[PDB]
DNA sequence: CTAGTTGATCTCATATCAGGAGAAGGAGCAGAGCG
């Protein structure tokens, strides 16, 4: 048996769904959207959205939809699962927290049946007497409401139109009433039927069938007024209502067909329709007293191309993309000048279908960094990603030993922090930084005698310094010190903390309380505490009137987080922590939803905890182990909100996103020090302080992975990165209409140099195909060669051949007519990038598509269609075959490592080739006789091939006489998602290998393997965890990741859902403990935390 | 009130009464009606079959399961306990209209008139076996719902006049009440099984090839031991088949 | 076809569109194997098929001298050109070989350690895989046509079987109980088949030229019995309602068991709601078959449906809802027996008169 | 009116070579006669 572990490194961002509507309560308005396995629920405020919820799904979100029983107060939610979960989720905040409980949930798959061609449909009555599934063909499931299922039992009513295209309930009907389009071989028809609940059996519907339309595509009913539904077809919009049959045939929307709708208004007068180019309709329904006058279809503008697109209110749409960012629109009364309404006013990144994507070590680092091939048609792009935060430096000032900064105004009217105070040994330096000029100098009112342990700007436009002997408060506007207090025994300051009003000093083992006044240091709390101080913060937070009414401290010898009440200093609350090494960094700040206080060890040990206003007393301990050095926070407010930054050899943002605690790393050497700094010229920018320099950088977003875009406006296909020649080759398609015309200016289009493919071997809309050369630093297209007309370029690789030294870029085409259903010609072209051009050095005519190509120990391994082939590259430049397999369907997918090859078929699904040297041909090792269709295939170690079939699953097969011949499936999980590409590389700097992979939805997970011992104790632990968490829909986990095609199904085995593990640390201490029955919990962190480090 | 699988309510007062096996036999005398099969009731003689039955009756018409609740049921049972029938039906389910076709009666007219008036009213008509054959013209044309026979082994001779009455009535709710549904031999066995659910032993010639030969002569005292294991093979077949449709409660 | 491979990496088309519509595409390109060859050791015609349902890669022959083949169908060897070796063989050496002609041998469904065969010596014999020995007998008073195990039932085992006999005999493989029987025939039982979709539903044709649906749970006869006018013709049910006008000699329900297809001697197929038994009246056209026993023919599997119907010496291959005939299958030397569909990988396997056995494979 | 007694009648159940002659049908061959 296998060991791998698969963990998710992005989570899907394709948008396959949303709604809106008053879920989380019934005054918000919210939108749901449903990404792949993610739910994500927001509050649509006047401005953007605010973020409430994001759960994850055990399943394909298939069908989301909001409605409101009798009686209910807020809506509720309705999910269908890919593998047919039903159920049906309430939204219950108590409080702060927040639940999705499942009122109802159920299995709704019948044992056999078609799965229908145009997919999953859920409809929902106005009136929520029943919830209508169209799973298979020939049948209308059917769930009621009226009685209260908690199992969603469901029945069948035999549809006698085996082909239904879209369905919806009308409005106004006594009855659930049903409409749908459907295609029997005399054309496309729409027919309605009446779904009677007690006989269980569909009537004759209000109104007849209406013979419609070829493409009739999308039926909208239409609200209460009106009634009655709209056919969206290819070239015409009809409407009918029983009597009234109008139709309009726009000609604006019959370039391309309408894949989404949505009513913009609550009585139907509006109609938002996207296409699949991208262009936002807006279909009107004039009245007339009331019946429905005439329809008008306007084109408001463009937008990315919609999946789904959802009205929010005030004009702005939501508009849910698959294949390109999803976007925020807002719909103006008035054109833009340029006959658009529409104006994009937020894009939400989507990595959307990851084609290809390779792992550079780009930037010369140790860190891979994956390009993808993201996006498609009009949203084609190359996405950068990596994990890290970005220092982004802009200045350096050569000073070592900084143990402190603080940021100062030392202009008065000046609100910016135009003055930087520095504590090195025991003394204190200034540095100007006027603008982006940067020196050293000496600002009044402070001591270059004495060390600055804190200093800071205060209120009364003051400002204040501890030094390790006395306190002094200097008075910017009028003159120098004016109040200064200074211990009575002249003992020196161990520790210092202080904000905009008060301060708090310790000295030896005894804590004084000062509070900042206008010319006054007055002090009223003071103790000698149990042993001595070790850090210390006093930051007001949520402050409101000026003083922070709490504190928190750090002791010695009795390692623990104590908190004070300020006025008194009395002991509140205490956590024991424990250990040989005192505290070091003590700070409290508020992560989005309440005050949190971070405090951190010597050794890098990090402790958070949740702080009240109230009592003070530290809630859900959970500890986090970041550095193998101290650590130092500091608050910097950046644009959304504040971010802590843990400063150690591991520098790491510290924010909280979504309402939990994930840490950014930041990719520097080391971190001593940090403050914040807006100066006129540095905005939010940062100082990072080192053993030796200071580093004035800004950060761009703090995410975890960092995405950067280069939009191509053309699908690409394909990526190889050629280190030699600096440069990635991208194949890219974009579609031309007519001879030919480009519809808008894509990247091929707008290269700095350019060429055409003149070849003598081979003598509406179409798509035309190039190789993009794309510099790897500015990522600007150097080059676009223009493949052959009717040419799909589809491999592409990057090698060098036999023995000539020069690095090549490859490229197997295929000739593609209408009138063929296989290219029967197609062919291998050998380019060379040098001088800014691409010269094509060789050709090679083969009969079929090279579907995909490897270099093979300096040969190339091409697949023709069926047939695998090596080529020879012979000193006189020219390809030569040297051997052939051909037992094959169709080789779609190459791998390699050493002598074996593994061909995944296009249905018999891998096969172990190797190439036999010594006599010159392949011989077929073994080979899965399991008719799994494949989608990708990789090799993990010498005997595990990883291949992922088109149902969403991943297996393993691994190299096993006659049985010798058979290749084991001895790992078997269902993704739940459509593998395109795996990889081998890591994004990063116990487990063995790693193996990325990219997906249709813009998932990009790992592959990992475990060992035997590693892989016992995950497996215990994921079926602990899922007797511990509780999912949304009360779906299984092992249901969830069983293997499942339409023929077979079994449980997984072998793998380790890496995300249910690491979501063990998203649980409180006592269901943790209650996972751990059976060694203790912090050694499973330490597991745990090494794992999610990969 | 006891609440059965899909639909089937029997009122609280009425099942406490019951014994647990009693209302066991309820339960499978439902699940019985869910398959739409006949069935045997052979608790032996004073375990009670006759309130089991009255209960099931009750409950089938309470729960309002062509037929609302409970249609037009014949009980079929000797002269000498239709009154009997009658006194049980009016203290456990007062409710039923349960008038008897025989000569000591309470109707005073024709009796056609009351098996039509049954008939249509939905009620339950007590008859004699003797009835059953004599008027098996008029008593099947009605469309009854529930054909108890009461101490059925009466129906023991597959070729007695009073049997092949008995095996006209179309419904599939046949029912058998006998403490003792084997008398002589399996030929009886055959015969009450061919009446509640006429397929499961197949025909008489093929019932006594398979096991009444085999069962049988496997029980003389001169049988061979390889003969004893093959009745001990039929007689086990023979119990699982009739197991779902026989229900027998000892004391 | 790149179009489709390129909707699938775009998420623009869901992949079951490519799968489905290669199967469908597969399926029209059928054709003689070119380098698939299958032993033969059949001394006389092969009557029935049988490829497993789980990994379908054993396939079951019967022939008309009563020995039953046992043949690997997967190419183990390195080779593009294989031949499917037989593993197993019921001979006429083998101590509980059939007397006579085996008409019909079924994997047992859920499970390929076990098989089943009926023979015209009048026996229903269940067959240890492993061990190749008979492990139960059940003996008719009359030869045996057809018989069928079901296909969905994971409560009952039960075999249905069609003999000259007008009766349906179940025998139940659970307590070894041949007794019941079903009623409502009149002549001899040529075909039977259990419903894919209903655990208790089978279809029955006779002789009689009638087709009758039952319910064996029940205890009331069939449930249904086809009629090819609907009612246009209507009488009393004593000879009226007949499914063919013939013999009713091959049953066959659809892939999702939502059709059933009736093959009957009067050079007529019929395509009915199993649901309710009315007639679809899709055409078909003029079917030849002259059969006097059951005639095996089946439907295919996960495409965008067909029929493979013996058509004399052919393979006739009709769509389903359509009627419309798709092409002649042309290399059978005698009339073809059985036809098995192979619906992993498209292919087909079909026995006839002339003990050959011949593999269809998409080109 | 109206129940109780009296006879007839039916069902059901209890084991263990030394004929001959003629008439009606079917069979195979032969030819005639026409498309």
């Amino acid at each position: 048996m296998s060991y791998n572990y698969v963990v998710t490194a992005q989570k899907p961002t394709a948008v396959n769904g949303c709604v809106t509507g008053h879920f989380t309560s019934a005054e918000d308005l919210n939108l749901l959207i449903a990404k792949n396995t993610r739910l994500e629920i927001y509050v649509v405020t006047a401005e953007g959205l605010r973020p409430v919820k994001e759960v994850g799904m055990y399943g394909k979100i298939a069908v989301m939809e909001l409605f409101r029983p009798k009686g209910e107060s807020k809506d509720l939610l309705f999910i269908l699962t890919a593998k047919y979960n039903a159920c049906i989720l309430e939204y219950k905040q108590s409080g702060e927290s927040i639940d999705i409980i499942t009122r109802a949930h159920g299995n709704v798959q019948d044992r056999i049946g078609r799965p229908s061609e145009t997919g999953i449909i859920g409809i929902i009555d106005p009136e929520c007497r029943m919830i209508g599934l169209r799973l298979y063909d020939g049948l209308f499931k059917v769930i009621p409401l009226d009685r209260d299922n908690k199992e969603l039992k469901a029945f069948n009513i035999r549809l006698e139109e085996l082909h239904v295209i879209d369905v919806k309930f009308l409005y106004g009907c006594q009855a659930p009433t049903i409409c749908f389009v459907y295609q029997d071989p005399q054309g496309r028809h729409v027919k309605t039927y009446e779904v009677s609940l007690r006989e269980k059996e569909f009537n004759k519907g209000p109104w007849k069938q209406e013979n419609v339309e070829a493409e009739a595509s999308m039926v909208i009913a239409v609200p209460e007024p009106f009634g009655g539904a709209i056919i969206i077809g290819q070239e015409s919009i009809t409407y009918h209502n029983g009597d009234k049959y109008l139709a309009i045939a726009p000609p604006i929307i019959k370039q391309s067909t309408i894949v989404c709708h949505n009513r913009v208004d609550p009585n139907g007068s509006r109609y938002l329709l996207g296409d699949m180019e991208g262009r936002l309709f807006m279909l009107l329904l004039e009245k007339e007293e009331v019946t429905l006058k005439d329809l008008r279809v306007e084109l408001l503008g463009e937008t990315s191309i919609a999946e789904c697109l959802t009205y929010l209110d005030n004009g702005v749409v939501f508009v849910g993309s698959r294949l390109g960012d999803s976007q925020l629109v807002k719909l103006n009364v008035d054109s833009n000048e340029q006959g658009s309404y529409v104006v994009a006013m937020e894009t939400f990144t989507n990595l959307g279908p990851i084609v290809d994507m390779c792992v550079v070590d780009l930037e010369r680092q140790g860190q891979g960094q994956l390009v993808t091939c993201s996006g498609a048609f009009k949203e084609g792009s190359l996405r950068i990603i990596r994990n890290g935060i970005g220092i982004h430096e802009h200045a350096s000032i050569d000073l070592p030993g900084i143990k402190g900064l603080w940021p100062l105004r030392s202009d008065p009217n000046r609100e910016t922090d135009d003055t930087l105070v520095l504590s090195f040994v025991g003394q204190t330096r200034v540095l100007m930084l006027n603008g982006e000029e940067v020196e050293e100098t000496e600002l009044m009112g402070f001591v270059d005698d004495q060390q600055t342990f804190f200093c800071g700007n205060v209120a009364h436009q003051q400002l204040i310094q501890i030094t390790s002997a006395s306190v002094r408060l200097v008075s910017q506007e009028p003159k120098a010190l004016v109040s200064e207090w200074k211990e009575p025994q002249a003992k020196n300051i161990s520790v210092a903390s202080c904000n905009s009003s008060q301060v708090v000093v310790a000295v030896g083992r005894a804590l004084y309380y000062l509070q900042i006044h206008p010319q006054e240091l007055r002090q009223i709390s003071h103790t000698e505490m149990e042993h001595e101080v070790a850090c210390l913060d006093i930051t007001p937070l949520g402050d409101s009137n000026g003083l922070s009414p709490l504190c928190a401290i750090g002791l010695w010898t009795d390692i623990s987080a104590r908190i004070l009440k300020l006025p008194s200093f009395e002991l509140l609350h205490k956590e024991m922590l424990g250990g040989e090494i005192i505290p070091r960094s003590i700070l409290m700040t508020t992560f989005e939803s309440s005050h949190y206080l971070l405090c951190a060890l010597g050794d890098g040990a990090l402790f958070y905890f949740g702080l009240n206003i109230e009592t003070g007393l530290l809630s859900d301990r959970k500890k986090v182990t970041l550095g193998t050095q101290p650590t130092v926070l500091r608050t910097f407010r950046s644009l959304s909100t504040t971010n802590v930054f843990a400063c150690s050899d591991r520098p790491t943002v510290i924010y909280s996103s979504n309402h939990k605690l994930v840490f950014s790393n930041v990719n520097l050497k080391e971190v001593n020090y940090m403050c914040p700094l807006n100066s006129d010229g540095y905005p939010d920018s940062l100082a990072l302080a080192n053993n030796s320099t200071l580093t004035i950088g800004t950060i761009d977003e703090i995410q975890k992975l960092h995405i950067r875009t280069v939009p191509l406006y053309e699908s690409p296909r394909k990526i190889c990165y050629q280190e030699v020649s600096q440069c990635f080759g991208v194949l890219s398609s974009r579609i031309e209409v007519q001879g030919t015309t480009a519809l808008r200016p894509s990247a091929s289009t707008q290269a700095l140099s350019s060429s055409v493919s003149s070849s003598k071997l081979f003598s509406e809309e179409v798509e035309v195909h190039n190789l993009l050369i794309i510099d790897q630093h500015t990522f600007e297209v150097l080059h676009a060669h223009q493949f052959l007309q009717n040419e799909y370029a589809l491999s592409l690789v990057s090698c060098k051949l036999g023995k000539d030294p020069n690095t090549y870029f490859i490229v197997g085409t295929a000739m593609v007519y209408p009138e063929e259903a296989e290219p029967k010609q197609g062919r291998i072209v050998v380019f060379q990038y040098s001088d800014g051009k691409l010269q094509t050095v060789a050709e090679k005519e083969v009969k079929g598509a090279v579907y995909s190509m490897v270099e093979f120990n300096g040969k190339l391994l091409a697949s023709i269609n069926s047939t695998v082939r090596l080529y020879e590259w012979t000193t006189e430049k020219e390809l030569r075959t040297e051997c052939n397999h051909y037992n094959n369907i169709m080789a779609l997918y190459l791998k390699t490592k050493g002598d074996f090859i593994l061909v995944g078929d296009l249905m018999r699904s891998v096969l172990l080739l190797a190439y036999k040297p010594m006599e010159g041909n392949f011989e077929e090792i073994a080979r899965d006789f399991n008719p799994n269709w494949m989608s990708a295939v990789e090799i993990l170690d010498d005997d595990n091939f990883l291949g992922a079939e088109n149902a969403f699953n991943l297996f393993v097969c691994q190299k096993d006489d006659e049985e010798r011949q058979h290749l084991q499936e001895v790992g078997l999980f269902h993704l739940g998602e459509f593998v395109n590409v795996f990889c081998h590389g890591s994004l990063v700097m116990p487990t063995q290998g790693s193996v990325l992979f990219g997906t249709v939805n813009g998932m990009i997970g790992l592959v990992t393997s475990l060992s035997e011992s590693w892989y016992n104790l995950l497996l215990d632990m994921q079926n602990r965890l899922n007797k511990v968490i509780k999912s949304v829909g009360k779906i299984e986990h092992s249901f969830w990741r069983s293997f499942h095609t339409e023929r077979k199904t079994e449980p997984a085995t072998g793998f380790i859902d890496g995300d249910l593990i690491e979501s063990f640390l998203d649980i409180s201490r006592p269901k943790m403990q209650e996972v751990v029955a059976n060694a203790t919990a912090d050694d499973l962190i330490k597991v745990v935390e090494e794992l999610t480090r990969i | 009130d006891a609440e059965f699988d899909e639909g089937f309510k029997v009122p609280g007062f009425l099942f406490k009464k019951l014994f647990k096996y009693q209302q066991t036999g309820v339960r499978w005398l439902w699940e019985l009606h869910c398959q739409q099969a006949g069935g045997i009731l052979g608790d032996e003689m004073g375990l009670g079959k006759t309130i089991q039955i009255i209960a099931f009756l009750a409950g089938l018409s309470y729960s309002k399961i062509r037929f609302e609740g409970l249609g037009p049921t014949v009980i079929v049972c000797p002269t000498t306990v239709m009154h009997q029938w009658v006194k049980e039906f009016h203290t456990w389910w007062p409710p039923f209209r349960v008038a008897i076709l025989h000569e000591t009666g309470s109707y005073t007219h024709k009796k056609e008139k009351l098996i039509r008036d049954v008939a249509h009213c939905h009620g339950i008509l007590i008859t004699s076996y003797s009835y059953i054959r004599l008027m098996q013209d008029d008593i099947s044309r009605y469309d009854w719902h529930y054909v108890i026979l009461d101490e059925g082994h009466k129906i023991r001779n597959p070729n007695a006049a009073v049997t092949l009455a008995c095996k006209q009535f179309r419904t599939p709710h046949r029912i058998i009440l006998s403490g003792s549904p084997m008398q002589n031999n399996l030929r009886e066995l055959w015969s009450l099984f061919d009446f509640i659910f006429p397929g499961k032993l197949g025909t008489l010639p093929v019932f006594m090839e398979q096991f009444s030969v085999p069962i049988t002569m496997g029980g003389y005292s001169n049988a061979s031991p390889v003969q004893v294991k093959t009745a001990y093979k039929c007689a086990c077949v023979l119990r699982d088949t009739i197991n779902p449709y026989l229900l027998r409660r000892m004391k | 076809m790149l179009g489709f491979l390129s909707a699938r990496q775009t998420g623009l088309e869901d992949p079951l569109r490519l799968r489905r519509a290669e199967s469908t595409r597969r399926v029209l390109g059928l054709e003689l194997n070119k380098d698939r060859d299958v032993e033969r050791i059949h001394g006389g015609g092969i009557n029935t098929l049988d490829i497993e349902p789980v990994e379908g890669r054993y396939m079951l022959s019967g022939g008309s001298d009563g020995v039953i083949v046992l043949y690997d169908l997967e190419n183990s060897s390195r080779q593009s050109y294989y031949t499917c070796k037989a593993v197993c063989s019921i001979g006429r050496d083998h101590p509980d070989v059939h007397r006579y002609s085996v008409e019909t041998v079924q994997w047992y469904p859920h499970d390929t350690g076990m098989f089943t065969s009926s023979s015209f010596d009048k026996t229903l014999k269940v067959w240890d895989t492993n061990t190749l020995q008979t492990a139960d007998v059940f003996n008719f008073e009359e030869t045996v046509y057809s018989h069928h195990m079901s296909p969905v039932s994971t409560k009952h085992c039960l075999v249905a079987v069609g003999t000259r006999g007008p009766k349906v005999q179940l025998c139940d493989l659970k307590s070894g109980s041949c007794s019941h029987i079903l009623q409502g025939h009149r002549q001899e039982i040529l075909a039977v088949s259990w419903s894919p979709r209903y655990d208790y539903i089978l279809a029955t044709a006779s002789a009689d030229s009638r087709v009758k649906l039952w319910d064996v749970r029940r205890a009331s006869g069939c449930l249904i019995t086809l009629d090819q006018h609907n009612g246009k013709k209507s009488q009393a049910v004593e000879s009226a309602n007949t499914a063919h006008n013939g013999k009713v000699n091959g049953l066959c329900f659809t892939s999702d068991g939502l059709h059933l297809l009736t093959v009957g001697t009067d050079n007529r197929m019929r395509l009915w709601n199993s649901s309710n038994g009315e007639n679809t009246l899709v055409n078909y056209g003029k079917v030849c078959n002259n059969s006097k026993k059951g005639l095996k023919f089946t439907v295919s599997c996960g495409c965008s449906e067909f029929v493979f119907v013996p058509y004399g010496s052919t393979i006739a291959v009709y769509t389903v809802y359509s009627g419309e005939q798709i092409t002649m299958l042309k290399g059978h030397y005698k009339t073809v027996d059985c036809c098995v569909f192979q619906s992993n990988f498209q292919e087909l396997y079909s026995g006839s008169r002339d003990c050959n056995i011949l593999a269809w494979v998409p080109s």
